């Protein structure tokens, strides 16, 4: 058979249109055509054979546990049948809440209410335009850090605790040859997790 | 294999359908095979109507569920065509140039107001 | 509305307060209770059911729909 | 809430908050890029397997 | 309160005196009451004089509210496309199944059970196998829909399947 | 005349503190969430800087009304100010503004400003242009006597939020009777005829241009008390 990657690539080239464009305003088909330069190269063939590996006793007990978890992710990508439900919210970041919502609709409210008080009384000046500026850039700067504040605190303990279990499940031999480049993702679909009960 | 298939893809007979209570909306539909576990499941794990309308994930029957929701996924995107429609809503040019739906796009008139 | 005289002789039941009205409440809801239970019993010796989940209708039983044999 | 699709449909879809794991920290090196690189191969051609199953899975039920 | 009010005055129910003849031409045409007797139908829109004036008025007030209803038909036709909605694709045995099945079946065109010579069509109410028509029609025109939608699903997995194939070949027509 | 004090268990004014947030009433105490007494406990507001910025940010003093008589700039060298507009004539204007931003903005910001415009054109020709656009565009902003012409100098907002002077003869300018233009212009007057006094409206008849001032506009006694507008 074909490569599967050079046909999925030539695919998608074909279907992107049909499947990934959607219908926007003006300035969001112009952020979306400056996203598509700044995306990031989707290679169909990765040149995974220039990779040097380093035995896992050189990783320490959480630096393991760390591959372990970096496997389970990988696993969850190719594999969506390995983990249960538990283990695979756990494995992955948690919902955006009512907290975090209203704080991006409070920070866009402060930023309309400033437009509003500068249109309506002609108060456009170098000034405003540099505090509404940092404004903005500070809220971004604290929208990015709840979600890091609520992935951290969370997952990390239980990403920890689940990487653990798993650990002394399956081995840190086998989660360093998942984590290792060499790996097959047509096996690593077809492959079978010990603590699925079906 | 099939999106209706069940995870063990086993044909439940009219016997154990009726046995089943499966709805007779559901009986109507391709997705019977996989239903019938989440149904299953559904009466041996008992939950409150806020818990159902709430759960996400739907508690413990998940397998069951997400089977269940491929399937009447695949169902309601072949009897809505919604597949060939929002194809054909996201390039009115590219469906008619790939001929993918002749019928389809013989009266595909996206509108003046949606984007002409 | 302002109340207003009603004949003594007429049988009227315009605005009429009983003082034992709980007396006759209880003698009336008790009896009334027991022949409820009586007519429950009587309706619930012929009623049909639907048959009970998990339970399928073997079509050889008697149970199921007989056809006039001609 | 729990249904902003009425807000999805006369306001549109808007810019929701940020959502991401962040977990491919866990390691460190080429290693990491490759595997970036295959994560974001594996969902390009989901997305692609999913088309090719929604068009050619009509004709599973006859 | 304040003020020790008499009981109801006997007023209430002023005594109507008829001062006209309740002649039999009109009878029951007044609901007759001892105390404030009415027209049997009550008339509130009195500023319309006539049934016919009234009617004329009624249809002159409503076009603006049948153009109303244009304009907005107008504005919904001109900015949306057909839609595919119709019976359930999936299930061709039943409600349209059965109604086929009925029409070729034609039991109410049999003998009788016990040879009495007497059909379906020797009745009031005979059965008839040949109607084509009332609900049939709509029957055909779900059907014609449904068999519409399929072949469009059909042609969708065909030209998938082409795309795949040129794409495939395309790949290897390169080398 | 309550009878409060009467009984005991009655309920207290104390008591009905909750109505406040429903119900206005003269205040009694400050509470301990209230924003005055957040302000002027907190010694975060008794910072110099806050000071600072208080006094010079947000409205300044200068722009506030200091006099029952005003005077307004000179249009012209020789004319004479009779009638200018104080809070109408800028709300009016920052109303006509927001097309200026807005037209602009949902063009580069909808995806369907198709869908827009078969939206707005009924709202325009059967609820907003009688009004906000065709008041304004009857609104008399500002008016002079300019003696030398012996013309009428009247500013008005234009659609844009534009302004715009234009000079018109005494001569042609007769009393408009609010009868006289009540039922040809019923939806107009009806919706948007408040803020005008239908009892003092002018017409310019060399081009049927109608004039109208509003009700709270500011009046200078003597340019209405001039020889040319008697
Ligand atoms: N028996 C009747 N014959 C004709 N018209 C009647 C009769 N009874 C009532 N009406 C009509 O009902 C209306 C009410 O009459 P009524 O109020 O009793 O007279 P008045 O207005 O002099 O007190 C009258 O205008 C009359 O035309």
């Amino acid at each position: 058979n074909v490569d599967q990657h050079e046909l999925k690539a030539e695919m998608i080239k074909e279907l992107s249109h049909y499947y990934d464009h959607h219908d926007l305003s003006l300035f969001g088909k112009v952020q979306h055509f400056v996203e598509h330069l700044l995306e990031e190269k989707h290679h169909a063939k990765i040149n995974t054979s220039n990779f040097d590996q380093k035995k896992l006793e050189n990783f320490s007990e959480s630096k393991q546990i760390s591959r372990t978890v970096f496997a389970l992710k990988k696993i969850k990508t190719f594999n969506h049948d390995f983990f249960t439900s538990e283990e695979e919210m756990i494995l992955e970041p948690l919902p955006l809440g009512i907290l975090t919502y209203g704080l991006k609709y409070a920070f866009a409210g402060v930023d309309a209410a400033l437009l509003t008080y500068f249109w309506r009384n002609w108060n456009f000046n170098v000034r405003t335009i540099g505090l509404l500026g940092g404004l903005v850039g500070i809220q971004m700067a604290t929208l990015h850090i709840p979600n890091l504040v609520n992935e951290v605190v969370i997952q990390t303990p239980r990403r920890r605790a689940l990487a653990k279990k798993y650990i002394s499940a399956y081995g840190p031999q086998f989660f360093h040859d998942i984590v290792n480049p060499k790996y097959d993702i047509e096996h690593l679909r077809h492959l079978q997790n010990k603590l699925n009960p079906y | 294999g099939a999106w209706n298939e069940n995870q063990q893809h086993y044909k439940y007979s009219k016997e154990e359908i009726e046995a089943y209570q499966v709805p007779m909306r559901i009986k109507a539909g391709p997705c019977v095979d996989t239903y019938i576990p989440l149904k299953k499941c559904f009466q041996e794990n008992p939950t409150s109507f806020a818990a159902k309308m709430l759960d996400g994930r739907k508690g413990k029957c998940a397998k069951e569920f997400k089977y269940y929701n491929t399937c009447l996924n695949h169902w309601q995107t072949y009897e809505n065509n919604s597949h060939v429609t929002n194809a054909y809503w996201a390039d009115t040019s590219k469906a008619n140039a790939d001929g993918i739906s002749n019928t389809y796009g013989g009266s595909f008139r996206k509108g003046l107001a949606w984007l002409n | 509305f302002q109340k207003y005289p009603i004949p003594r002789y007429l049988h009227v039941g315009q605005w009429i307060v009983n003082k034992n009205w709980k007396w006759n409440t209880f003698h009336m809801f008790f009896p009334t209770a027991i022949l409820c239970f009586m007519v429950w019993r009587n309706s619930m010796i012929s009623t049909a059911k639907p048959p009970n989940y998990g339970e399928y209708v073997d079509p050889q039983s008697p149970v199921a729909p007989k056809a006039i044999k001609y | 809430y729990l249904e902003p699709s009425y807000f999805h449909e006369t306001f549109g879809h808007m810019s929701q908050p940020p959502k991401y794991d962040l977990i491919d920290s866990n390691i460190n090196g080429v290693e990491k890029k490759l595997n970036k690189q295959i994560l974001h191969r594996e969902h390009n051609e989901h997305k692609l397997d999913g088309f090719v199953s929604m068009f050619k899975g009509s004709d599973v039920a006859k | 309160h304040g003020w020790d009010r008499p009981d109801v005055p006997l007023s209430f129910n002023p005594l109507y005196v008829h001062k006209r003849e309740l002649s039999i031409f009109d009878t029951n045409m007044w609901m007759y009451d001892q105390v404030y007797p009415e027209y049997v139908i009550s008339y509130n829109e009195i500023h319309l004089v006539d049934q016919w004036k009234g009617l004329k008025e009624s249809f002159s007030q409503s076009a603006y509210w049948w153009a109303m209803m244009a304009m907005v038909f107008g504005f919904y036709f001109i900015n949306t496309t057909p839609r595919q909605l119709g019976i359930d694709t999936n299930d061709l045995k039943g409600f349209l199944g059965e109604y086929y099945g009925q029409y070729k079946k034609r039991s109410g065109i049999r003998s009788n059970f016990l040879g009495l010579d007497v059909t379906g069509e020797n009745s009031i109410i005979q059965p008839n196998y040949d109607r084509k028509n009332g609900i049939r029609d709509v029957i055909d025109s779900l059907n014609a829909d449904a068999g519409k939608r399929k072949l469009i699903n059909l042609e969708a997995k065909n030209f998938i399947e082409r795309v795949e194939k040129e794409c495939e070949q395309r790949i290897l027509k390169k080398g | 005349g309550d009878i409060r004090h009467k009984f005991s268990n009655e309920i207290t004014d104390d008591d009905y503190d909750y109505q406040r947030a429903m119900h206005v009433k003269p205040p009694k105490e400050e509470s301990l969430f209230q924003l005055t007494n957040i302000l002027s406990s907190v010694p975060v507001f008794k910072t110099r800087f806050f000071l600072d910025f208080i006094a010079r940010n947000l409205d300044t003093n200068s722009a506030v009304s200091t006099s029952d008589f005003v005077a307004p700039p000179r249009v012209h060298e020789n004319s004479f100010f009779v009638y200018h507009s104080r809070e109408l004539g800028n709300v009016i204007r920052k109303y006509r503004s927001l097309e200026s931003i807005v037209l602009p903005g949902a063009l580069l910001t909808f995806t369907y400003p198709l869908f827009a415009a078969f939206v707005a054109i009924p709202s325009y020709y059967f609820m907003f242009n009688a009004k906000i656009y065709e008041m304004s565009r009857r609104f008399v902003v500002r008016m002079d006597v300019l003696p030398h012409l012996e013309m009428i100098s009247v500013q008005r907002i234009g659609a844009f939020g534009i302004l715009y002077t234009k000079l018109h003869r005494i001569q042609d300018l007769e009393y408009v009777p609010f009868d006289q233009v009540k039922e040809q212009e019923n939806y107009l007057w009806a919706i948007g005829g408040h803020g005008v006094d239908n009892q003092l409206i002018f017409k310019d008849r060399s081009t049927g241009e109608f004039f109208y001032f509003e009700r709270q506009g500011v009046w200078d006694a003597k340019g209405l008390n001039h020889p040319l507008l008697n």
